[PDB]
């Protein structure tokens, strides 16, 4: 499985979350932004590794980070 | 002196290069797709 | 299920496509990268490697003068 | 003289590639007629050609065994032996204008970064300013080292970004 | 809001087939089934291509991965304000709800949500390679 | 290579006895692509012919051998993994949907090279194409012309 | 109701944009911050669908930017009769057609490039042209360089109104869209006027001025005293002595007595003995039939009255029983999505100059162009590489089409819905079909390269040994060859040499002959299949697959053109189907590369040559058939040998392509740079060098930036195929314009 990280500069875009196309993200409450919001990687298992996430991610340098890991059916995103 | 006989490269060749890589091939195939316990 | 091969790496073993092939021959000889790897084991299997790529060599030269002595003039 | 090589001037081979160049030139202008226009223009070529010829031995030039003449580029050989128009003042002659051209530019891209919009001054040429350092490029030589001596030629490494290392 | 119960027997949107369906996959590792309420009947594009009519009220597809239900998903809100969910199913029969997990979309802060894979530092405050070497296998500074 | 071929090229004129050619042709590229690569190939293309073969035809035989490795190289460098990924998937639906052939299955499930992978395939064909191309264009021009 | 609708002054004629780049973008308008804006503005500069929604505007734009077209067209032919009149010897070549070169460029004297003024004869030295202009105007009649300087300056007030036809149509008078959307008009006006009319035009030029003015060409008059084309149009005794049905005028037009014009009206075939080309007086019964079919065809479309067809119902007429709703929403897709009338228009077209480049070398319409190898080879060449640009260019726009104006609201059960939902049975076939061909086609070659080296020259595929005759093309070509005698009775002789039968010699030179196939051209023919099939697999696949796969579901969502969805999912690199066309493109110049060198080895074997006493000499001495079965026999019988002519080209006027075939090796490595690399290594190596300028204070405020991934991929391709068709040329004009 690829390693989804998600780190403290975070400001709850929601841009990843919403970018996700295998809903390996979600908003969590958090107090450390504005927003009272940061992203979180719940499942990862789901992860394919197409890093639209970090695309979608504003801040300098990247709040979400996806590391390529272990290969799986899920992982290579097969329908086979 | 350590010589092989005019035979062998009529056998040699043929055991490697067809027969041994085969035998190789075979084993090695099965490896590869047997499963850990 | 899980592959005997490479014994060496679990991910790979774990991995149901042909990749699980390629990979584990392209990884063979990155033994830091090897599971439940540590320094000493890393210096040890690189010491006999080392021996093995000797053992070829000499070989190889046994074999270049045995073609001459026997095939050539 | 230097490196075993002999004077165009002095080379049978180079005499025998001017005479097989006219003789080129000589067979063509045969199929025509004396005051035709391919006449006349086979005629100026051979005259070029001899002039060449002519102009490339006046300057000293040396000749291989090949007859063809070859450039000195030791500063010190060529100063020595009379042949420093091969090298030596060819290269002050392009560092001057390669200097003109980089000194304008930079001139250029200083001026117009103290504007409201840089960029739309690099796409659309501010050409009375571009003209004006254009013209005043010649003296950039002095200016460069001027620059160089006030320390305001380059800039502090606190204000230019790097990678984390 | 409970944990829905898929209904297998609910009607499927009006559709021939195709050849980008599902795979001898869907019967030995698991397949992935959506289901939608529509207010009309709307024609639509098959993530798997080809177009297909929803039918008024229920609706049910079954897709190869998960990817392609999300797909369809992100069409059906985008384009006709639907809220569809879907599950992965076992061929021993198991059904696994997945999306909305919590019923809320995850794009919407939700309480109860705990956070996962988070990190209390910025990239730049990660360790040096050689720290995580020798560990049980090939790491990442980050995974520590 | 262009060591290799300045190293040659100047041998093949010395060996020869004409040092002028070398001298006078290696001023331009033309002079290396006709007096040292066309010139010096007519022996070994001639390797095997419609009139019979001779001992170069293993060399001709090899020298378009690396010409063709070269090129596949080529298409593990041009062509990357998503075009590749997408026709696999269409074969392996072709074979479950194939009767009797869908009887027989693979135990690894099939996908394109991965995008190192292919990197390191293409630069493989490309290296040894290289090596074998020239490797039989040095040995039949120096054996042939000497 | 089909009606002339247009808005007045819609858009005012302003320089104001033209000083503010990237207006036509919302997204570019706001000035460039970085290098990549540049490329943006270029290569969005004419996507008027990416500029607006509105296919009203859209349409006003393309009508606007093919008169602009129309006027450069117009230019580059006032150019080229402007440079047959004033610098050129055509006057002298038509005095003497069979020794004289044509010649329409004459170079400058500078930095010695005036060798490039070859000796082409009559008294003139410039370079040599292959473009056929100088046969295409003895054809047409013209005997003057006043007739080539009028038309030139008649081009150019052609251009001139296209530029204006474009202005008005954009800024003053508008066409609507109701307008533009009268396809049943459009196409009865473009049948029966364009075609039709012009067509019948022609017949009155060909009649009245080409078949007269080269009678007394072809009789031996020389050109100073032959009648201008005016006295021959205004004195009927002059035309009645060259042609005797003259003499009672059009009467037998209105009586159905056409018989009588049978003098001038012919059905002769075969080729003029004298010229080498067709007879004038077949073509002018050929454009008089042709504009009669046309005209007819364009009466068939119903517009204001209720005679006609409607194409709406003819295509909803015709269902069966395997094809669900048929051609519904046909109609629809082809009159409101301009990407789907490209795609279809560029794949007719080039296939149309492809077929072209076939017609026109069988059967030679030119005086004098059959002998002339060089022109002949570069018609040939350049129309079968026009025609394949235009193929590839289909298949973008109809991935364009099914990405951005394909509705599935619209395709329901119809061809196409139906099409998209077999598309892996399309594929997977059509990929065994690609696989098959190759092992039967290259691995034929392979087999008597390999037999060949091995000594056993009896073991290969040859007409000597192990045959594979290709019998159908054969029997075809027998039947075609007795047709004059049974299906085409009226027919003097076949419509080609090529076919069979006796040869025809002009100047000493083979114009043309039979032209024999065997085991080589069956080889050779199996290769085209191959190279054809495989361009169709990734271009089809890339159109199919374009809206989704099952690797990527929301492939329509991310557009046509897009580098990548991630490393993801194993790697999804190149599954745009913009990249499909980035693929097509280097294997349609692999299959057009191998059919232009079939056709030069083949012309230059089997039917060009020079005919002497008892016996024809061909350039190769017939070695196609031989040394075309294995891959050594074309790099040492083909490119080697006839690559002398181009590397011994210096110090002559074909030095040109000399240097040219050097610069064309470079461009094409050149372009592996681009197409091996990755704009990953190449971003972080300019930030290096931005460090350099920002230490000497010289770094500019448009920031540098690697080239996108696609257009890294575009720059990568254009450049291979401008290096490998530019080095084919060089080789081809050259190796042609020596043993001509
Ligand atoms: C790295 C050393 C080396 C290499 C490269 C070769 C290579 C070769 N050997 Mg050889 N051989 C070697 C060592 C080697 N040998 C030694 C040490 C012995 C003593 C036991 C022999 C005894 C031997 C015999 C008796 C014969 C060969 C033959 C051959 C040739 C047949 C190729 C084949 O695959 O069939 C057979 C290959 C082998 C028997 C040796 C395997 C080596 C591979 C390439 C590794 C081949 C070129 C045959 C021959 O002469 O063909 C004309 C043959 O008759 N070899
Ligand atoms: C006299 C004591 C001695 C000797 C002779 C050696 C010898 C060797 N040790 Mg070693 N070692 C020693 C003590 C010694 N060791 C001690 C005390 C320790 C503990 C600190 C170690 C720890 C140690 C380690 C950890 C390793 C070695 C290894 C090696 C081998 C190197 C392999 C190699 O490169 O090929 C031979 C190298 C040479 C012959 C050097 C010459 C190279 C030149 C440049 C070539 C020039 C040749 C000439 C110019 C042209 C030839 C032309 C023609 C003949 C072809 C080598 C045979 C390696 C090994 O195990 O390999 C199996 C290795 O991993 N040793
Ligand atoms: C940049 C590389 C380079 C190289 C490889 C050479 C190489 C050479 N230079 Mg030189 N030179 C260079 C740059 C270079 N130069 C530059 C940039 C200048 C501008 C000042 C000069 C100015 C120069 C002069 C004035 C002379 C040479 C001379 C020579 C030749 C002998 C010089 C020597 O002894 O050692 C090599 C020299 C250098 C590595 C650096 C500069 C040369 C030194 C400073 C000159 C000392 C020469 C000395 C008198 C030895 C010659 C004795 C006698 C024959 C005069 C020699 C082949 C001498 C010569 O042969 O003239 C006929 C000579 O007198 N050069
Ligand atoms: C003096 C006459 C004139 C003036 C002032 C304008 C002014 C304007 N036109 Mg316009 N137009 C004109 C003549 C004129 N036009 C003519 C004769 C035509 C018929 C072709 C058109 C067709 C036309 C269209 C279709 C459109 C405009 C548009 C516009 C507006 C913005 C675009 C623009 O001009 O930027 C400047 C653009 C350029 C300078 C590009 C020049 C294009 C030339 C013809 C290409 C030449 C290429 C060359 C032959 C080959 C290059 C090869 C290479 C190797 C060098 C603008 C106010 C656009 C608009 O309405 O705004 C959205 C619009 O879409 N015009
Ligand atoms: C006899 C009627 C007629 C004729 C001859 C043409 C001819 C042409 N049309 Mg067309 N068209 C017509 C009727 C006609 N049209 C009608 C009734 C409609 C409305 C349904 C259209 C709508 C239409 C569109 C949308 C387009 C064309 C286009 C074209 C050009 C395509 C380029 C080509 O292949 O030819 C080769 C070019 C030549 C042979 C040059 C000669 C052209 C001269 C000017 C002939 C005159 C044509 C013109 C219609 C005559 C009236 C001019 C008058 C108003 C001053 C072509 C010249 C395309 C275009 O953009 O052209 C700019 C295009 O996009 N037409
Ligand atoms: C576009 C095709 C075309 C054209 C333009 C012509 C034109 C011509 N043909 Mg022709 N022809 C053609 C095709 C064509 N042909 C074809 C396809 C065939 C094969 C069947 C023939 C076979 C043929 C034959 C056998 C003959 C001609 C002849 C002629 C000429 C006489 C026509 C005639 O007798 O009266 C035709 C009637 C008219 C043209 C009507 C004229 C109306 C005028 C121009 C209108 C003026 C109005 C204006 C307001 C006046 C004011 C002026 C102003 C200053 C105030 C004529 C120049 C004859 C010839 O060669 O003469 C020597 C002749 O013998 N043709
Ligand atoms: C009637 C023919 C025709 C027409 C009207 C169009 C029209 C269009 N095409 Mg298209 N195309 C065609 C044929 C045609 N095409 C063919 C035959 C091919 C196959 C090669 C393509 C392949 C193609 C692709 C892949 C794409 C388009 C795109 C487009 C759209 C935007 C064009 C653009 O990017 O602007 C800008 C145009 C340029 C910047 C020109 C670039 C310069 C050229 C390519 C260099 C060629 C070499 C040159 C001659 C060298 C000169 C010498 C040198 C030393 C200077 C546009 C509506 C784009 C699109 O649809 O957007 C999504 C797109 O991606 N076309
Ligand atoms: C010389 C280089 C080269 C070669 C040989 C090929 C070959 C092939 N390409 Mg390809 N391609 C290339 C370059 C090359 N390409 C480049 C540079 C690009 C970038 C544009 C592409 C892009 C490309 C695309 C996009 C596609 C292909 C496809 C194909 C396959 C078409 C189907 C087929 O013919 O199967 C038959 C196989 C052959 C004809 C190879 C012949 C090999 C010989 C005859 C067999 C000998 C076997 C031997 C005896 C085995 C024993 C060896 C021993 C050691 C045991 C084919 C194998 C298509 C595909 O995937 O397949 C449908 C496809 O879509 N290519
Ligand atoms: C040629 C195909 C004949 C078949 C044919 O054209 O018959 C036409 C067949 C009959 O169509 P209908 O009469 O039902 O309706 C046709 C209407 O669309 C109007 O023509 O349509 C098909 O079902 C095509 C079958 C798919 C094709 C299956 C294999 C395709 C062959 C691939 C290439 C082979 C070489
Ligand atoms: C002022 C100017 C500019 C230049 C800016 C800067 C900082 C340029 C940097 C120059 C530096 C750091 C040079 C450092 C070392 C240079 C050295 C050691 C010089 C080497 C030259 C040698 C050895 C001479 C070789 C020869 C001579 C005598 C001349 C010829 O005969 C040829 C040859 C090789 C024999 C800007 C902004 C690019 C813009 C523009 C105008
Ligand atoms: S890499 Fe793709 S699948 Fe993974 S978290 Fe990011 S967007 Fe989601
Ligand atoms: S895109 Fe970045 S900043 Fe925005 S919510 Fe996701 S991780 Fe946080
Ligand atoms: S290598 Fe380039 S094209 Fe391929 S997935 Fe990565 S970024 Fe995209």
């Amino acid at each position: 499985a690829h390693i989804v990280k998600i780190y403290d500069t975070c400001i709850g875009c929601t841009q990843c979350v919403r970018a996700c196309p295998l809903d390996v993200l979600e908003m969590v409450p958090w107090d450390g932004c504005k927003a009272s919001q940061m992203a979180s990687a719940p499942r990862t298992e789901d992860c394919v590794g197409c890093k639209r996430c970090e695309t979608a991610c504003p801040t300098d340098f990247l709040s979400v980070r996806v590391y390529l890991g272990s290969e799986s059916t899920r992982s290579m995103g097969l329908s086979y | 002196p350590f010589v092989p006989p005019s035979w062998a490269p009529s056998v040699f060749v043929p055991l490697t290069g067809l027969v041994l890589p085969a035998i190789a091939m075979a084993t090695l195939f099965v490896y590869i797709e047997k499963e850990a316990p | 299920a899980t592959k005997l091969f490479p014994k060496f790496s679990q991910g790979l073993a774990q991995d149901p496509t042909t990749r699980r092939i390629w990979y584990g021959l392209a990884m063979a000889h990155d033994f830091e990268s090897h599971d439940g790897m540590t320094e000493e084991n890393l210096y040890q299997k690189i010491f006999a490697s080392h021996f093995g790529q000797l053992s070829i060599i000499f070989l190889w030269t046994s074999g270049n003068l045995f073609h001459v002595a026997w095939q050539g003039n | 003289d230097i490196a075993g090589l002999t004077p165009c001037s002095e080379s049978k081979a180079y005499a025998k590639l001017e005479k097989k160049e006219l003789k080129t030139l000589e067979k063509r202008l045969k199929q025509y007629e004396a005051d035709s226009a391919p006449a006349v223009a086979l005629k100026a070529t051979m005259e070029r050609t001899k002039a060449r010829f002519a102009n490339y031995a006046k300057a000293g030039l040396l000749c291989g065994n090949d007859g063809l003449p070859h450039l000195i580029a030791d500063p010190g050989l060529a100063l020595k032996y009379g042949h420093a128009g091969e090298v030596f003042i060819p290269t002050f002659g392009f560092l001057y204008v390669a200097g003109y051209i980089g000194y304008v530019g930079r001139q250029y891209l200083i001026a117009v970064k103290g504007e409201a919009k840089p960029t739309d001054k690099e796409i659309i040429i501010d050409v009375p300013l571009a003209t004006k350092l254009a013209w005043q490029g010649a003296g950039w030589p002095l200016a460069a080292v001027q620059e160089l001596q006030r320390g305001t030629l380059l800039e502090k490494e606190e204000n230019i970004t790097v990678s984390p290392r | 809001w409970t944990v829905p119960t898929l209904n297998p027997d609910t009607p499927s949107p009006i559709f021939g087939g195709s050849t980008g369906g599902l795979l001898r996959k869907a019967q030995t590792e698991e397949f992935y089934v959506i289901t939608w309420e529509a207010k009309k009947e709307q024609i639509f594009e098959m993530p798997t291509g080809g177009a297909a009519i929803m039918r008024q009220g229920p609706n049910l597809l079954k897709f190869g991965k998960k990817e392609q239900c999300l797909a369809l998903t992100t069409q059906l809100r985008n384009k006709f304000k639907l809220t569809p969910c879907f599950y992965r199913v076992f061929p021993d029969g198991k059904v696994q709800y997945l999306h909305p997990a919590d019923g809320v979309y995850p794009e919407k802060v939700n309480a109860g949500r705990v956070g996962a894979n988070q990190n209390m530092r910025r990239i730049g405050q990660n360790v040096n390679p050689i720290k995580v070497k020798f560990s049980g296998r090939m790491m990442s500074p980050a995974e520590i | 290579g262009w060591v290799t071929f300045y190293w040659h090229w100047k041998h093949l004129t010395l060996w020869q006895g004409n040092v002028a050619q070398f001298d006078e042709s290696s001023t331009y590229l033309m002079g290396w692509l006709r007096d040292y690569l066309w010139l010096n190939s007519s022996q070994l293309i001639n390797g095997y012919n419609p009139f019979g073969m001779n001992s170069l035809s293993v060399w001709a035989w090899t020298f378009l051998f690396g010409h063709l490795i070269y090129a596949t190289g080529f298409m593990f460098l041009i062509s990357w993994r998503g075009y590749w990924q997408e026709l696999i998937e269409t074969l392996v639906w072709a074979h479950e949907k194939t009767p009797l052939a869908n009887l027989v299955y693979w135990k690894d499930k099939p996908v394109a090279l991965s995008i190192v992978q292919a990197r390191l395939v293409g630069l493989a064909h490309f290296s040894v194409g290289y090596i074998f191309t020239y490797a039989a264009f040095l040995i039949a021009s120096t054996s042939g012309r000497f | 109701k089909v009606k002339i609708a247009v808005d007045r002054n819609p858009v005012e004629t302003s320089f104001e944009k033209w000083a503010k780049p990237g207006h036509f973008s919302r997204t570019l308008s706001k000035g460039p911050n970085t290098t990549t804006w540049i490329w943006n503005l270029h290569a969005d500069a004419h996507d008027f669908d990416s500029h607006t929604s509105d296919l009203e505007e859209i349409s006003r734009k393309v009508f606007s930017a093919h008169f602009g077209q129309l006027g450069i067209i117009f230019i580059w032919l006032s150019g080229m009769y402007f440079h047959g009149a004033r610098f050129s010897n055509y006057e002298a070549w038509l005095s003497d057609p069979t020794h004289i070169k044509p010649s329409a460029q004459v170079v400058w004297p500078i930095v010695g490039q005036e060798i490039l003024n070859g000796d082409v004869g009559g008294g003139f030295q410039g370079i040599q042209i292959t473009s056929g202009f100088f046969q295409l105007w003895r054809a047409s009649g013209i005997t003057s360089e006043l007739q080539l300087y009028t038309t030139a300056i008649g081009g150019l007030v052609m251009a001139a109104a296209m530029f204006f036809a474009g202005w008005f149509h954009y800024h003053k008078a508008a066409p609507k869209l109701e307008w533009f959307q009268n396809v049943e008009s459009m196409l009865n006006h473009h049948l029966g006027g364009l075609l039709g009319l012009g067509s019948l035009a022609w017949a009155g030029h060909q009649i009245h001025v080409s078949l007269p003015v080269n009678k007394l060409l072809d009789a031996g008059v020389d050109p100073k005293e032959i009648p201008l084309p005016h006295d021959l149009l205004l004195n009927r005794a002059i035309m009645a002595d060259l042609y005797p049905s003259f003499a009672k005028g059009i009467a037998p037009f209105f009586t159905l007595n056409w018989s009588e014009y049978s003098d001038f009206l012919t059905f002769k075939g075969g080729l003029n003995p004298v010229t080498g080309g067709l007879w004038l007086s077949d073509t002018a019964h050929h454009h008089v039939a042709i504009a009669v079919l046309f005209l007819v065809a364009g009466h068939m479309y119903r517009t204001n009255w209720g005679i006609g067809h409607s194409m709406k119902e003819i295509l909803e007429a015709h269902r069966g029983p395997f094809t669900g709703e048929g051609h519904v929403g046909l109609y629809e897709i082809l009159t409101t999505s301009w990407h789907a009338q490209l795609a279809i228009n560029l794949a007719l077209f080039g296939s149309l100059s492809i077929i072209v480049a076939h017609h026109m070398y069988a059967m030679p319409p030119y005086p004098y162009l059959a002998t002339d190898y060089g022109t002949q080879l570069s018609l040939f060449t350049h129309h079968t590489w026009i025609g394949g640009f235009c193929i590839v260019g289909a298949g973008a726009h109809a991935a364009i089409f099914m990405v951005r104006d394909y509705d599935p609201t619209n395709n329901y059960n119809n061809l196409l819905d139906r099409v998209i939902r077999h598309r892996d049975a399309i594929i997977s076939h059509l990929n065994w079909v690609c696989i098959f061909l190759g092992f039967h086609s290259f691995g034929l070659y392979i087999h008597n390269d390999t037999m060949s080296a091995l000594g056993r020259p009896q073991d290969m595929f040859s007409d000597t040994a192990i045959q594979l005759q290709p019998v159908f093309a054969q029997w075809i070509q027998n039947t075609h060859f007795l047709a004059p005698q049974l299906t085409a009775p009226n027919a003097l002789a076949a419509t080609s040499l090529t076919w069979g039968g006796d040869l025809v010699a002009v100047g000493g030179k083979v114009a043309m002959m039979p032209i024999s196939l065997g085991t080589s051209d069956f080889m050779v023919h199996h290769i085209h299949a191959f190279t054809i099939h495989v361009t169709v697999l990734i271009l089809l696949k890339g159109v199919l697959f374009a809206r989704s796969s099952r690797l990527i579901p929301d492939k329509a969502n991310l557009g046509f053109r897009f580098p990548c969805d991630g490393p993801g999912r194993g790697g999804t690199c190149q599954v745009s189907a913009w990249d499909h066309v980035f693929l097509g493109l280097f294997w349609m110049y692999n299959s057009l590369s191998i059919v232009i060198f079939h056709f030069s080895w083949k012309m230059q074997s089997d039917v060009w040559g020079t005919v002497t006493a008892s016996g024809v000499s061909h350039i190769t001495g017939g070695n196609f058939a031989q040394s075309a079965n294995t891959i050594n026999g074309w790099l040492r019988d083909f490119l080697w040998a006839q690559s002398s002519q181009v590397i011994q080209s210096y110090g002559s006027a074909l030095s040109a392509y000399g240097l040219i075939f050097l610069g064309a090796h470079f461009v094409w490595a050149f372009s592996l740079m681009f197409l091996f690399s990755g704009r990953g290594y190449w971003q972080e190596l300019i930030e290096s060098i931005v460090w350099a300028h920002n230490k000497l204070k010289v770094a500019p405020a448009i920031q540098p930036r690697a080239l996108s991934i696609t257009q890294g991929r575009a720059v990568g391709v254009a450049h291979y195929l401008l290096g490998g068709i530019a080095t084919t040329w060089s080789f081809f004009l050259a190796r042609i314009i020596s043993v001509g």
